């Protein structure tokens, strides 16, 4: 009786978990526009606030939950990507799912202290947010799981060095400007690294997933530090039709970010 | 060859064991659809092209016994109405695809002795055929399947709904 | 059930199958048979 | 009875006799600051100095027997990585560690003429020494020998220029700084390829080394100048965990060096 089999992909149901909240809530704001609450929204407002204590301690507790569910999912990368399992039984599946019902009570917060809820919908953390909580949720519903873009949170790192500007260790502005350049480049690495292990492992859709190869996360962190080193040893590339429109849009889209931030790494240069 | 046994159009049995049969093309039994008895064991057949066993209409038990086949297509298969029983013994089957069974009304008589069968999500349509048609007792002791991580001594048809109950039908 | 298609018994739980080429085992398979030879008979694999 | 055979690996116990020699004398040297002097430090700081006859012998000498070491390494990378031999019946094992009690002498008379021991024990020589002078000795010890960390010693290249200033071959700024470059090159270039070989023909350790994959030094040489090159054609490459890991990280450094070191090329190009 006990056995596990992949049988049928899910994977479209998990995605349309979240395009069916982003697009929709998306036009329900459109047509709102075409067609005590101030009190609240300065409630939140200070609430989240990075001048008082309390949103100082808030925004260090969601960096920190950020680099828990990115540890998790960088050990569930290890695994089938999608696979049957027990909400029940395993308690790591608990863990993230704390982690996203915070995650979804921290962007409901800062959805209440918005003062254009548009242009908030179209924030990096909100999308990652929709890409990253209703997938939980659908899994344990479910009773599976699929990997998905759970990478994503790797975004969070740009924030890293805002955590350590109010704890009072780095003050000048170089070493900040030099911390957010180093943590920009990590987590924009690492996202692509995770992009491009789902596309070559998940296989291609029209031909029945017989295009998947065995490539771990690490593999795949590596190809993306030799293609964008402009090595390209060959050892290790994508052999599906998305991933290799995939790598030739991340190769055209970090030749266009390296050549606008030559700038700024000739300041930190200096003289 | 393509149309190997051409001018027999009324050809009723044919029997092709201890050959060692490697490569049978596409549409080889061009106008042979009126045999009954096809023997293709003790041979050494891995692949069989979709469409093969599609001109064989009035065909009624097949074997394909002692081959190195690992994956049964449905495509090749087919529909049969009027087959009655097939033998996959003594091969490399591991898993059969569901739905090649209902594809045909009549397979009263099945043999499945000594392959390679992995218990699973996939084995349960042939569970459920077990459930509908019993084997008999000394060859449901015979036909076993392995157990993936630990022992193979799982009877295949030791299995019940309670198995069925883990795979997830497609969502309503 | 004790005797199989193709080999001989001999009391004892003996099973002779000697030079029969069969393809796999035969499926005269029993508790009773407490020697069975499978010598020189073209089989590879188990 | 003659016959040698690898048994089993012993590469930890020659790390570890550094260290516990590094690590543990720093811990030393911390809790000591937490907790006829003078004239012997000033007599060994005279002894070392640049200006008198005696230091310049004893930097050309100890510069002489680093080019030594550097040449037994060479000929010693085309062996199994450890083997068994006996101390009396090789004698270049014997030159090899007269060039090493050498080199722990020049240490400790460097220790003595320190004005802060710490930054002292910090120092790149300082290190190489560490990672140098026991194995030879845990090697005779033991009656095995191990390749190890061998090939630092290049890293005493980078006082090449030094030697010629003080031997009236160097007079001009330009000149030097030229030559302070290449040497620094080829410094960094030759420890590069000595960690890859050493990392690559060595193995994986947590899969019982049978990753070990049959690359010469001089190949990883080749495979070091064709990746700074930003070539890469692939016929050879590393395929251990570590090596690529390796890879990766001195990519990186690499880069970050040629980026730093561009202005001093652009001077030494001029107008
Ligand atoms: C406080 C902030 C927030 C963020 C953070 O800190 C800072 O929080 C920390 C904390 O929260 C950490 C987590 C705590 C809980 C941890 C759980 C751990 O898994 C456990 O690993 C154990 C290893 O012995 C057991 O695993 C079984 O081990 C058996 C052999 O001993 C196998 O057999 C069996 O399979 C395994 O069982 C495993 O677990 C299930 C048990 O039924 C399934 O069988 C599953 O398949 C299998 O794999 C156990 O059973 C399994 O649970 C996982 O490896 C890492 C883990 C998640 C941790 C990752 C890192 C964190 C997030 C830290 C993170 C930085
Ligand atoms: C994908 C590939 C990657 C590599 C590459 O191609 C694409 O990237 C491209 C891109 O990154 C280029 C760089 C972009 C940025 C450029 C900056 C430019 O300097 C500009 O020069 C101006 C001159 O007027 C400004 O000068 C100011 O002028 C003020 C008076 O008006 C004064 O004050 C003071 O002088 C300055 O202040 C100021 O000094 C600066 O705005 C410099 O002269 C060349 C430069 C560095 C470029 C060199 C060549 C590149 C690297 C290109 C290179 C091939
Ligand atoms: C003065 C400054 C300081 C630095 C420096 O100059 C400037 O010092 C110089 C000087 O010091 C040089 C060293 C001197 C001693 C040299 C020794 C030499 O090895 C010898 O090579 C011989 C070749 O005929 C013999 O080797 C044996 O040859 C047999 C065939 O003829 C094999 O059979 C047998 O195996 C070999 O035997 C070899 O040696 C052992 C003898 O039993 C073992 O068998 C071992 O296995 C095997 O390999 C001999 O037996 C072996 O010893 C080695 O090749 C280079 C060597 C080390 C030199 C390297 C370069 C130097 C350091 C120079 C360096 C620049
Ligand atoms: C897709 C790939 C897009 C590549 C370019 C992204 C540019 C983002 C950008 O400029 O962000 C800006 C706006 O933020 C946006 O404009 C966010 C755009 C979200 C696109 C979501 C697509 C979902 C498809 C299914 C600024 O973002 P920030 O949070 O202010 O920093
Ligand atoms: C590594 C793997 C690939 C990762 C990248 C792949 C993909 C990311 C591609 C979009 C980069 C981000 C756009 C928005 C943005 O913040 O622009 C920034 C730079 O960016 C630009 O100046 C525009 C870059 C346009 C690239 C268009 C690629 C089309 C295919 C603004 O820079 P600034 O300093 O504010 O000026
Ligand atoms: C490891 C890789 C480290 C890569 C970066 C090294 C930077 C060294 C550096 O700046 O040297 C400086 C300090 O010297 C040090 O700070 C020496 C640091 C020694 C690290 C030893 C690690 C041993 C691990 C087991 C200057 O060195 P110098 O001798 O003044 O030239
Ligand atoms: C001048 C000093 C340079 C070199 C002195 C001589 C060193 C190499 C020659 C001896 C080693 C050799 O060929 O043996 C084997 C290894 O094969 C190789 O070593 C091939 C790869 C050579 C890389 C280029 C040499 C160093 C590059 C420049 C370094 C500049 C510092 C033969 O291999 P096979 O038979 O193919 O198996
Ligand atoms: C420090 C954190 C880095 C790393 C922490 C450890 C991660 C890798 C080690 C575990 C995975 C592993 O080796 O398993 C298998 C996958 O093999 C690989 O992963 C090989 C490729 C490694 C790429 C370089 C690592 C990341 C680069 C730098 C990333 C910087 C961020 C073994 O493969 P096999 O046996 O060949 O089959
Ligand atoms: C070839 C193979 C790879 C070898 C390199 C790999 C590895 C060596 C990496 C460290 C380089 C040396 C650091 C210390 C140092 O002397 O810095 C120098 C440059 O260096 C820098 O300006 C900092 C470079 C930081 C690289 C960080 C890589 C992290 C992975 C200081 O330069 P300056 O002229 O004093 O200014
Ligand atoms: C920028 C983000 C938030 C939105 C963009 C949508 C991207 C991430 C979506 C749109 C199409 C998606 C792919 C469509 C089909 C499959 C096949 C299946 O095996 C799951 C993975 C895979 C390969 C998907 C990966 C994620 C994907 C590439
Ligand atoms: C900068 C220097 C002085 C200190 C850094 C430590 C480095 C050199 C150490 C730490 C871990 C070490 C590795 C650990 C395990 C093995 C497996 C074994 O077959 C010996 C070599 C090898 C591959 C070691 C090579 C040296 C190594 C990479
Ligand atoms: C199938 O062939 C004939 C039908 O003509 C029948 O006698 C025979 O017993 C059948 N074979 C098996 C294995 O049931
Ligand atoms: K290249
Ligand atoms: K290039
Ligand atoms: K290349």
């Amino acid at each position: 009786v006990p056995c596990d089999s992949r049988g049928q992909r899910m994977w479209w149901a998990f995605l349309a978990s979240s395009m069916v909240t982003f697009f929709g809530g998306l036009f329900i704001i459109l047509l709102w526009r075409t067609l005590w609450m101030t009190s609240v929204k300065d409630w939140a407002g200070v609430m989240i606030s990075a001048q008082t204590l309390t949103g100082r301690v808030l925004v260090v507790l969601v960096f920190a939950l950020s680099i828990g569910a990115l540890v998790i999912y960088f050990i569930d990368s290890s695994n089938p990507i999608e696979s049957c399992q027990n909400f029940y039984k395993d308690f790591t599946l608990q863990i993230d799912m704390a982690f996203n019902v915070f995650f979804l009570l921290y962007f409901g917060l800062r959805f209440i202290a918005a003062n254009d809820k548009l242009w908030f919908w179209l924030e990096v953390n909100s999308v990652v947010d929709f890409f990253t909580v209703p997938p939980v949720f659908v899994s344990v519903y479910l009773n599976r799981s699929w990997l998905g873009l759970r990478f994503l949170r790797a975004l969070r790192l740009i924030q890293f060095s805002e955590i350590l500007q109010f704890l009072n260790i780095l003050k000048t502005s170089n070493s900040i400007k030099l911390v957010n350049l180093l943590s920009i480049f990590i987590s924009t690495w690492l996202t692509a690294a995770g992009f491009i292990h789902l596309v070559e492992n998940s296989g291609d859709p029209w031909e029945n997933f017989q295009n998947n190869q065995a490539l771990t996360y690490w593999e795949c962190v590596y190809l993306l530090m030799v293609t964008m080193s402009t090595v390209g040893y060959g050892d290790v590339y994508a052999k599906t039709t998305l991933g290799r429109l995939f790598m030739v849009f991340f190769i055209l889209g970090g030749l266009a970010m390296f050549a606008s931030y030559v700038p700024e790494i000739i300041e930190l240069i200096g003289n | 060859p393509p149309g190997a046994f051409a001018g027999a159009g009324a050809l009723q049995r044919l029997d092709l064991r201890e050959n060692g049969l490697h490569s049978v093309h596409v549409r080889a039994f061009w106008g042979l659809g009126a045999l009954q008895l096809l023997d293709l064991s003790a041979n050494q057949l891995e692949a069989l092209a979709p469409g093969t066993f599609a001109p064989l209409r009035a065909l009624r038990n097949l074997s394909l016994a002692g081959n190195r086949l690992a994956r049964l297509e449905p495509a090749a298969l087919g529909a049969l109405p009027l087959l009655r029983s097939l033998s996959l013994q003594d091969n490399e089957l591991a898993a059969l695809a569901p739905g090649l069974l209902g594809r045909l009304p009549a397979l009263d008589a099945l043999h499945l002795r000594g392959n390679p069968w992995g218990c699973g999500c996939a084995l349960r349509p042939l569970c459920a055929w077990l459930r509908r048609h019993p084997l008999p007792a000394s060859e449901a002791e015979t036909v076993l399947c392995v157990w993936p991580g630990r022992l193979t001594l799982s009877p295949l048809t030791a299995f019940s709904d309670a198995a069925f109950s883990h795979c997830a039908q497609p969502l309503a | 059930p004790d005797c199989p298609e193709v080999c001989t018994c001999v009391p004892g739980g003996l099973a002779s199958c000697s030079a029969l080429s069969l393809p796999a085992v035969p499926p005269g398979l029993s508790l009773r048979l407490r020697a069975l030879l499978l010598d020189h008979n073209r089989v590879r694999a188990l």
